[PDB]
């Protein structure tokens, strides 16, 4: 789904 | 509203090209992508830099870093930094910039197909976009809801708490009673299934239409996931236009031989875009009113 | 003044090496170059950017684009923009930053050998920094001349015509009829003598001491010439520290093996430094007079 | 000298 809001 | 090109050299013909695209393909419509570049003009304090008065009471708050005024971990021990931020940053406190009214004219111009956004200041809806056309990827502050059991909570509880002097006594569910806060997206949190939804859609919708359609990414460093994979995972066959003051992300990494790279100022890119449409008569309507 | 870390990641390791590196070699003295960076907590408004209200009198006025407001051949069509932007970041409208008052504590304890400001806001003399040990490379408006003949003009000349509403009939020489400017040094131009004769003179200074020396560049992009060539100028033998958000310049083309890089703001990074150094006591002097 | 006050 995409993971969660994050950096790299 | 006024303003002006970012260097002397030109971008005018580059623009043309997008509007000579958009003209070839009449019955196309268009998926802007967007960022906090895009809110900029309109006057809204970046908590991360040193100059805005945002960043100081956070600083003296003991905020430990930026950032942390969206982690979850650091709302639940002190939530004072969050509300803080919130009741400067609250929709409804600024007004929508040029760019903003752009995406209104091509809604009325039948040639807007979605604007992903990954700013909370809802500057797009306020604007006019309609609900449809628009996807909050990080959330926002019209919807809330209890971090401990999910309850349902009017926007309004939380807004009447940020006018208080000081701020104290939060807004607490009274079911589990956990913390309330904004629909915003928190790091470490998930983004709306409809983000996923609409993208999957959206990304079936692009690769049966190669009427050609044309993604245009603007004001985004493109450095926050999952909003900054939808570029790479765009149809390598649909042409890709960037308007940033940088090149950056997956334009940088993979540059694709169609990409068109505008280094232009979201604002002054929207003045330049209307003219090559020839549409500065219904835009300055919008632009009055 | 308050302060906060740039991300969860800690650097008062990295600045503790500053302080190690101090006192091992006590007798030595620090060469400061700095740029933008350190004055943005002062609220100096970057006349690049939408969000400030000078970038928009600016797009009013029909300045092409930025940077012309510091171009000679703008200045001479139309000399407003400029005269606009001088009321608005006159010195004397802000106040100094935490990090420029480092500068001050270093004058005090005797480590300061010099500092490089590309800066007009003039803070660092501002803060006490003694002229002897300042290098304005791009001016200031402490001073006027005429563009012309070169006469020079009191400052308060100029200064005068800027509080007129509206602004209007400029300073012309008396003597050849052109335009007289602050001394504030435009692209197109060249940087005054005092700025390659010292850095000649230190240049050799640093060489020679090869108590080891120790050059810290803070808050420049390193984009703008001449004074961006004095990084890649440095003794290959001599430690060179960057404090900035961003690796820029020569520490990005070609990285030297005993590079100190801290990404970090410079009001926080002063803040760490201080300790590290145990001048606090002196320290909260300063800032409290 | 360095030039003039420039880019690049
Ligand atoms: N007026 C204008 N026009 C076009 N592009 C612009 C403008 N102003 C800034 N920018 C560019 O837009 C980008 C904005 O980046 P950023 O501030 O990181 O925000 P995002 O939209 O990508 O991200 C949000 C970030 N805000 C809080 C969280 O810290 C996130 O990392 C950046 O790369 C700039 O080159
Ligand atoms: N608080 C703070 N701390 C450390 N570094 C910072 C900070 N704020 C910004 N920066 C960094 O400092 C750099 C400032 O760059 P810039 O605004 O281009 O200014 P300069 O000092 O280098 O140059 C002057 C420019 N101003 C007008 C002319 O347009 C010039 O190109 C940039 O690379 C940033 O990463
Ligand atoms: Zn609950
Ligand atoms: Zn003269």
């Amino acid at each position: 789904k995409g993971g969660a809001k994050r950096h790299r | 509203m006024a303003s002006m090109s970012v260097s002397t050299a030109s971008t005018e013909m580059s623009v043309r090209k997008i509007a000579a695209h958009m003209k070839s393909n009449p019955n196309a419509k268009v998926i802007f992508m967007v960022g906090a570049g895009i809110s900029t003009s309109c006057g809204i304090p970046d908590f991360r830099s040193p100059g805005t008065g945002l960043y100081h009471n956070l600083a003296r708050l003991k905020l430990p870093y930026p950032e942390a005024v969206f982690d979850v971990d650091f709302f639940q021990s002190d939530p004072l930094p969050f509300y803080t931020l919130a009741k400067e940053l609250y929709p409804g406190n600024f007004r929508p910039s040029k760019f903003h009214y752009l995406l209104k004219l091509f809604q009325d111009k039948d040639v807007l197909k979605r604007v992903y956004t990954q700013n909370i200041d809802t500057l797009e809806r306020q604007a006019g976009v309609k609900d449809d056309l628009i996807i909050e990827a990080h959330g926002s502050f019209a919807h809330c809801h209890c971090i401990g059991c999910g309850k349902v909570y009017p926007p309004q509880v939380f807004k009447s708490k940020l006018a208080e002097h000081p701020i104290k006594d939060f807004v607490k569910c009274d079911v589990c009673g956990e913390l309330v806060k904004p629909a915003i997206v928190f790091f470490g949190e998930d983004l709306p299934d409809s983000f996923s939804e609409t993208w999957l859609n959206d990304s079936e919708w692009l690769r049966e239409k190669i009427q050609q359609p044309l993604v245009i990414v603007v004001g985004t460093s493109l450095a926050v996931y999952p909003f900054a994979s939808l570029p790479e995972e765009i149809p390598r066959k649909v042409k890709r236009v960037l308007c940033n003051l940088e090149t950056v992300g997956d334009f940088k990494a993979n540059k694709r031989p169609t990409d068109l790279i505008v280094h232009q100022y979201s604002d002054e890119f929207a003045e330049q875009l209307v003219e090559e449409l020839g549409w500065q008569e219904d835009f300055e309507k919008i632009l009055t009113a």
